[PDB]
């Protein structure tokens, strides 16, 4: 069970990865298109 | 009165008895000594610390006891009974010790992103 | 439970898919970004 | 016994495997995959694999004071990369990649310069 | 004295033949039996100082025996190869953030 | 009852605030 | 033992994001 | 020489005894002879149904018939945990579906953006 939870917490890594990455090429995208 | 204390890091682990601070202590459990050996490193005693390593939960858990010299081995009336099962480099968090490093990171990169939006006006 | 462990090893490889789309998509919009200035 | 001294710890919580070979002598010698991969002292006489969900594998042999003794080869399949694509997991999977897919071709469309 | 720490299938038990006295630590549910105790589920990690009197055999005297548990089921087996990966992944992706907010404006 | 309402439960509010970004972002444009 | 409590955990942060870009839209509407 | 294969799809566990294909050949699990009613029976293929973590797994050793098994070559431990249609990722999956996924994504920019400029 110390590995069950060691994956369920890499996802809340990932999950947060990705909200900053789409936040970050949202707001590149948005610079480019001016 | 006296109390006790262990602390279990990772694999190894180290316990510890103030009952008798004016005299170097040795150690049993269930009627062996294992409080100085000059070998088996996966034991070994201290002035007061004893450490165990390669902790098992099977074995080596069960009534440890401290006792100095001119002690008779049931000479000491206070026992101690443990059963830890451990593992390579594991500790212990709940949701509430995740919850605030993860709030800790966002608010830092809020300010960050303000303190950088700020700089260019 | 086995089955938060087969709903959470799935989830996993789904989000690292959706970074890697997310790292290519900033890496084509860098280079555009690049040419441009 | 008839000649095969490999035998494998059971009863145990923990999660680890072990090994255990009887041979009533010293310097109970050790192997792995059939090469030399050890030996055997005093105070211990069960060599140790680690955590069964690295799925420990390959055959495995110990000797005593006898000639080459045979194998016990030991399979494990502890999953623990174990994606179930049965009715809800193929189907998230699938929407997952159609509609990222789309927002970002959106994105890219609107790159015009 | 040894006091014997029983262990049911799920459950520990604190046996002494006489009532059993805390001092230190929990409590746990008391059997309305004598003699007996139900400190709690194996997986909850009782621990505390009790106390209990003379066995059947060695009677009026009195020790303790402290109980302690560490069978972590909240426990996590990180690696150092993933856990450190993500924090620097992280750093880089915010580091991207604030550079593309100075493009913003 | 909630192996996968989760992530079904974050899929549609990932969609919801990408939508709403995109309008955001127009207007801020004008 | 840990996931379906940090499962709320990211969902309500995004949440909170949505709802404050909503007012911010409605606030410009 | 030989080893013992064994090869599980979901909850349909095969394994056979690559050490003698043309002879006759029998098994226990754990000294109890297995097979003949499932569980599958043949001189070298055997199918486990039904398989479980903590009733079906120990030791599966493969004897000829009319010999007793103690002078056999070796042994199998198995403590495999069975699903309901679920993959095992190896190390190659993950590598095949990651390069389709930037393949297919790349694939898929690189022709709007060519319909960008129309
Ligand atoms: C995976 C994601 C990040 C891909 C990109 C999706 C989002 C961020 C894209 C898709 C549509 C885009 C918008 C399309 C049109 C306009 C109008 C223009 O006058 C300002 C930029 C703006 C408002 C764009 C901002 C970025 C945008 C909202």
């Amino acid at each position: 069970t110390e590995k069950v939870n060691m994956m369920s917490l890499t996802v809340l890594g990932l999950r947060m990865l990705f909200a900053k990455t789409v936040a970050v090429n949202a707001l590149l995208t948005a610079k480019l298109a001016a | 009165q006296t109390p006790y204390k262990v602390s279990i890091s990772g694999t190894t682990v180290i316990l510890t008895c103030p009952q008798y601070p004016g005299s170097e202590i040795l150690w049993q459990h269930n009627d062996k000594n294992i409080g100085g050996d000059e070998d088996d490193k996966n034991i070994g005693s201290d002035e007061d610390h004893l450490s165990l390593k390669e902790f098992s939960e099977l074995e080596q858990s069960g009534y440890y006891v401290c006792y100095p010299r001119g002690s008779k081995p049931e000479d000491a009336n206070f026992y101690l009974y443990l059963r830890a099962r451990v593992c390579e480099n594991c500790m212990e968090m709940d949701v509430m010790s995740v919850a605030t490093i993860v709030i800790v990171d966002i608010c830092i990169t809020g300010g960050l992103l303000l303190l950088v939006y700020y700089w260019s006006k | 439970t086995l089955l938060l462990q087969l709903t959470n090893t799935s989830a996993y490889y789904m989000y690292l898919l959706l970074l890697l789309k997310s790292v290519v998509y900033f890496a084509i919009i860098t280079c555009c970004l690049l040419r441009r200035t | 016994k008839g000649n095969h001294l490999v035998k494998v710890y059971d009863y145990q919580e923990d999660g680890s495997v072990l090994l255990t070979c009887d041979a009533e002598a010293k310097n109970i010698t050790w192997f792995k995959d059939g090469k030399m991969i050890g030996f055997l002292t005093e105070d211990k006489k069960k060599w140790n694999l680690g955590s069964n969900a690295k799925d420990p594998r390959g055959m495995y042999q110990c000797k005593g004071s006898q000639n080459k003794s045979k194998p016990l080869q030991v399979y494990y399949r502890m999953c623990q990369n174990c994606i179930e694509l049965n009715a809800a997991t193929i189907s998230g999977f699938l929407f997952a990649e159609i509609v990222s897919i789309f927002v970002l071709a959106v994105g890219v469309y609107f790159i015009a310069g | 004295f040894k006091i014997p720490i029983e262990e049911l299938e799920d459950r520990v038990f604190v046996n002494c033949n006489t009532s059993i006295t805390w001092v230190e630590g929990t409590v746990g549910t008391l059997l309305s039996d004598i003699t007996r105790l139900d400190l709690g589920k194996r997986i909850l990690d009782p621990r505390g100082i009790y106390r209990c009197n003379g066995t059947d055999i060695y009677k009026d005297k009195e020790s303790t025996v402290q109980v302690h548990y560490r069978m972590c089921q909240s426990c996590v087996e990180l690696d150092p190869a993933t856990v450190a990966g993500i924090i620097v992944t992280d750093v880089i992706a915010t580091l991207l953030l604030a550079l593309g907010v100075f493009c913003f404006a | 009852l909630d192996p996968k309402l989760c992530y079904l439960l974050d899929g549609i509010l990932f969609i919801y605030g990408v939508i709403l970004t995109a309008l955001f972002l127009r207007v801020k444009f004008s």
